[PDB]
């Protein structure tokens, strides 16, 4: 029905924080992911672009 | 002789030891890591507390 696509990059260690129940620097200040959260998480490296 | 009552008095034991028994259920752990609710939320994240 409605899809929307987010982007942001990290410092890759904190991929885990990105969940439904997760807490953190970036799960409590900058992004958060709700409980009833229905949709798919894509992370790949960017070490060279980024 | 006391035990001329012995119906009566067994059927309020019987329900007594019932709701012991149903009060007693609430210390088992089906299958979980933990009986108390509390602890199993604050141990482990919301999708495995699940």
């Amino acid at each position: 029905t409605n899809v929307y696509a987010d982007s942001f990059v990290i410092r890759g260690n904190e991929v885990s924080q990105i969940a439904p129940g997760q807490t953190g620097n970036i799960a409590d200040y900058n992004y958060k992911l709700p409980d009833d959260f229905t949709g798919c998480v894509i992370a790949w490296n960017s070490n060279k672009l980024d | 002789t006391p035990s001329a009552l012995g119906k009566l008095q067994d059927v309020v034991n019987h329900n007594a030891q019932a709701l012991n028994t149903l009060v007693k259920q609430l210390s088992s752990k089906f299958g979980a890591i933990s009986s108390v609710l509390n602890d199993i939320l604050s141990r482990l994240d919301p999708p495995e507390a699940e």
